[PDB]
Protein backbone atom coordinates (compact mmCIF):
# COMPACT_ATOMS: atom_id res chain seq x y z
CA UNK A 1 0.00 0.00 0.00
CA UNK A 2 2.08 3.10 -1.54
CA UNK A 3 -0.56 5.97 -1.36
CA UNK A 4 0.01 9.14 0.23
CA UNK A 5 -3.69 10.81 1.28
CA UNK A 6 -3.91 13.97 2.88
CA UNK A 7 -7.12 16.14 3.57
CA UNK A 8 -7.13 19.92 1.88
CA UNK A 9 -9.26 22.38 2.85
CA UNK A 10 -10.01 25.87 0.39
CA UNK A 11 -11.57 29.13 0.46
CA UNK A 12 -11.45 31.96 -2.36
CA UNK A 13 -11.84 35.34 -2.26
CA UNK A 14 -11.98 37.35 -5.53
CA UNK A 15 -13.04 41.12 -5.63
CA UNK A 16 -12.73 44.39 -8.23
CA UNK A 17 -11.53 47.27 -9.18
CA UNK A 18 -12.36 50.89 -8.37
CA UNK B 1 -22.17 58.60 6.00
CA UNK B 2 -21.57 57.21 2.58
CA UNK B 3 -21.92 53.47 2.23
CA UNK B 4 -25.45 53.38 4.47
CA UNK B 5 -27.06 55.22 1.44
CA UNK B 6 -25.97 53.06 -1.43
CA UNK B 7 -28.98 49.92 -2.65
CA UNK B 8 -28.17 47.06 -3.94
CA UNK B 9 -30.74 44.08 -5.87
CA UNK B 10 -30.59 41.43 -7.68
CA UNK B 11 -30.95 37.38 -8.20
CA UNK B 12 -27.53 37.41 -8.09
CA UNK B 13 -27.96 38.33 -4.20
CA UNK B 14 -30.19 35.55 -3.07
CA UNK B 15 -29.02 32.31 -5.01
CA UNK B 16 -26.97 31.16 -7.74
CA UNK B 17 -26.20 28.27 -9.86
CA UNK B 18 -22.50 26.73 -10.78
CA UNK B 19 -21.42 27.70 -14.29
CA UNK B 20 -24.28 30.45 -14.71
CA UNK B 21 -23.85 33.76 -14.15
CA UNK B 22 -25.52 35.72 -11.36
CA UNK B 23 -26.48 39.45 -11.98
CA UNK B 24 -27.60 42.49 -9.67
CA UNK B 25 -27.52 45.69 -9.70
CA UNK B 26 -26.66 48.51 -7.61
CA UNK B 27 -27.69 52.31 -6.87
CA UNK B 28 -25.51 55.40 -5.69
CA UNK B 29 -27.40 58.32 -6.20
CA UNK B 30 -27.92 59.73 -3.22
CA UNK B 31 -24.27 58.90 -1.32
CA UNK B 32 -21.52 60.63 -1.69
CA UNK B 33 -18.74 60.15 -4.57
CA UNK B 34 -15.79 57.55 -4.53
CA UNK B 35 -15.05 54.02 -5.20
CA UNK B 36 -17.24 51.38 -5.53
CA UNK B 37 -16.24 47.25 -4.76
CA UNK B 38 -17.51 43.58 -4.68
CA UNK B 39 -16.05 40.73 -3.44
CA UNK B 40 -17.53 37.52 -3.56
CA UNK B 41 -16.40 34.79 -0.71
CA UNK B 42 -16.25 31.23 -1.45
CA UNK B 43 -15.12 27.55 -1.86
CA UNK B 44 -14.46 28.72 -5.48
CA UNK B 45 -13.17 31.78 -7.71
CA UNK B 46 -15.23 34.09 -9.04
CA UNK B 47 -15.09 35.77 -12.51
CA UNK B 48 -16.55 38.87 -11.99
CA UNK B 49 -17.74 41.23 -14.86
CA UNK B 50 -18.76 45.22 -13.62
CA UNK B 51 -20.47 47.92 -15.58
CA UNK B 52 -21.10 51.58 -15.29
CA UNK B 53 -24.57 52.36 -16.74
CA UNK B 54 -24.94 56.27 -17.91
CA UNK B 55 -27.75 56.11 -15.72
CA UNK B 56 -25.89 56.42 -11.85
CA UNK B 57 -26.49 53.13 -11.76
CA UNK B 58 -24.29 50.25 -12.62
CA UNK B 59 -24.72 46.60 -12.87
CA UNK B 60 -22.89 43.21 -11.86
CA UNK B 61 -23.05 39.61 -13.29
CA UNK B 62 -20.55 37.03 -11.17
CA UNK B 63 -19.48 33.23 -12.52
CA UNK B 64 -18.37 30.45 -10.05
CA UNK B 65 -18.06 27.41 -10.52
CA UNK B 66 -18.49 24.97 -7.33
CA UNK B 67 -21.92 24.16 -5.42
CA UNK B 68 -21.74 25.45 -1.51
CA UNK B 69 -22.47 28.69 -0.18
CA UNK B 70 -21.57 31.70 -1.01
CA UNK B 71 -21.12 35.62 0.53
CA UNK B 72 -21.30 38.39 -2.11
CA UNK B 73 -20.39 41.96 -0.68
CA UNK B 74 -20.73 45.12 -1.76
CA UNK B 75 -18.41 48.18 -0.16
CA UNK B 76 -18.79 51.75 -1.20
CA UNK B 77 -15.39 53.67 0.30
CA UNK B 78 -14.19 50.29 1.53
CA UNK B 79 -17.59 49.93 4.06
CA UNK B 80 -20.79 47.67 3.56
CA UNK B 81 -23.75 48.79 2.11
CA UNK B 82 -26.58 47.71 3.73
CA UNK B 83 -27.11 43.95 4.20
CA UNK B 84 -23.54 43.48 2.79
CA UNK B 85 -22.34 40.71 2.86
CA UNK B 86 -25.63 38.84 1.09
CA UNK B 87 -25.28 35.38 2.18
CA UNK B 88 -26.06 33.26 -1.36
CA UNK B 89 -26.26 29.33 -1.87
CA UNK B 90 -25.00 28.02 -4.99
CA UNK B 91 -26.60 24.58 -6.16
CA UNK B 92 -25.13 22.54 -9.26
CA UNK B 93 -26.88 22.96 -13.04
CA UNK B 94 -30.43 21.18 -13.03
CA UNK C 1 -0.30 37.53 -13.41
CA UNK C 2 0.44 39.85 -10.41
CA UNK C 3 0.89 37.26 -7.71
CA UNK C 4 4.64 38.27 -7.15
CA UNK C 5 3.24 41.92 -6.25
CA UNK C 6 1.48 40.08 -3.13
CA UNK C 7 3.00 39.29 0.87
CA UNK C 8 1.76 37.67 3.22
CA UNK C 9 3.35 37.14 6.89
CA UNK C 10 1.91 36.74 10.15
CA UNK C 11 2.58 33.87 13.21
CA UNK C 12 0.13 31.40 11.34
CA UNK C 13 2.44 31.27 8.56
CA UNK C 14 4.95 29.82 11.03
CA UNK C 15 4.00 27.39 13.27
CA UNK C 16 0.05 26.57 14.89
CA UNK C 17 -1.67 24.38 17.21
CA UNK C 18 -4.46 22.15 17.59
CA UNK C 19 -7.85 23.59 18.17
CA UNK C 20 -5.97 27.12 18.40
CA UNK C 21 -6.51 29.73 15.65
CA UNK C 22 -4.16 30.83 13.96
CA UNK C 23 -3.83 34.11 11.91
CA UNK C 24 -1.71 35.42 8.91
CA UNK C 25 -2.38 38.53 6.60
CA UNK C 26 -2.02 39.84 2.94
CA UNK C 27 -0.71 42.45 1.73
CA UNK C 28 -3.20 42.94 -2.03
CA UNK C 29 -3.19 46.84 -2.38
CA UNK C 30 0.02 46.50 -4.76
CA UNK C 31 -1.47 44.16 -7.00
CA UNK C 32 -5.17 45.91 -7.71
CA UNK C 33 -8.37 43.70 -8.41
CA UNK C 34 -7.79 39.47 -8.65
CA UNK C 35 -8.62 36.48 -6.50
CA UNK C 36 -7.08 34.91 -3.84
CA UNK C 37 -6.98 31.50 -2.96
CA UNK C 38 -5.75 29.54 0.64
CA UNK C 39 -5.60 25.88 0.57
CA UNK C 40 -4.35 24.53 3.49
CA UNK C 41 -3.16 20.75 3.21
CA UNK C 42 -2.25 17.91 6.08
CA UNK C 43 -4.28 15.73 8.51
CA UNK C 44 -6.98 16.71 8.71
CA UNK C 45 -9.45 19.57 7.29
CA UNK C 46 -8.98 23.60 8.35
CA UNK C 47 -12.02 25.93 8.79
CA UNK C 48 -10.70 29.19 7.17
CA UNK C 49 -12.24 32.64 6.60
CA UNK C 50 -11.26 36.28 5.44
CA UNK C 51 -11.25 39.28 7.59
CA UNK C 52 -11.54 42.14 5.39
CA UNK C 53 -11.56 45.25 7.06
CA UNK C 54 -12.13 49.09 6.71
CA UNK C 55 -8.33 49.69 6.99
CA UNK C 56 -8.33 47.49 3.46
CA UNK C 57 -5.97 45.18 5.37
CA UNK C 58 -6.89 41.35 4.63
CA UNK C 59 -6.71 38.63 7.29
CA UNK C 60 -6.85 35.07 7.35
CA UNK C 61 -7.98 32.66 10.14
CA UNK C 62 -7.74 28.84 10.29
CA UNK C 63 -8.03 25.92 12.97
CA UNK C 64 -6.95 22.53 12.65
CA UNK C 65 -7.73 20.10 15.04
CA UNK C 66 -4.73 17.68 14.34
CA UNK C 67 -0.98 17.75 15.29
CA UNK C 68 1.35 17.20 12.17
CA UNK C 69 3.41 18.94 9.16
CA UNK C 70 0.59 20.93 7.21
CA UNK C 71 1.21 23.64 4.46
CA UNK C 72 -0.64 26.85 3.63
CA UNK C 73 -0.57 28.01 -0.19
CA UNK C 74 -1.46 31.43 -0.57
CA UNK C 75 -2.02 32.05 -4.64
CA UNK C 76 -3.19 35.05 -6.24
CA UNK C 77 -4.71 34.96 -10.01
CA UNK C 78 -3.53 30.91 -9.38
CA UNK C 79 0.24 31.68 -9.59
CA UNK C 80 2.25 31.17 -6.01
CA UNK C 81 2.94 34.65 -3.83
CA UNK C 82 6.64 35.04 -2.83
CA UNK C 83 7.46 32.00 -0.15
CA UNK C 84 4.25 30.01 -0.58
CA UNK C 85 3.22 27.21 0.17
CA UNK C 86 4.66 27.64 3.80
CA UNK C 87 5.49 24.86 6.15
CA UNK C 88 3.79 25.02 9.23
CA UNK C 89 4.28 22.71 12.09
CA UNK C 90 1.06 22.05 14.04
CA UNK C 91 1.40 21.22 17.88
CA UNK C 92 -0.51 19.33 20.88
CA UNK C 93 -2.42 21.07 22.95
Amino acid sequence: PLEKASVVSKLFFSWTAP
Amino acid sequence: GGAHKVRAGGPGLERAEAGVPAEFSIWTREAGAGGLAIAVEGPSKAEISFEDRKDGSCGVAYVVQEPGDYEVSVKFNEEHIPDSPFVVPVASPS
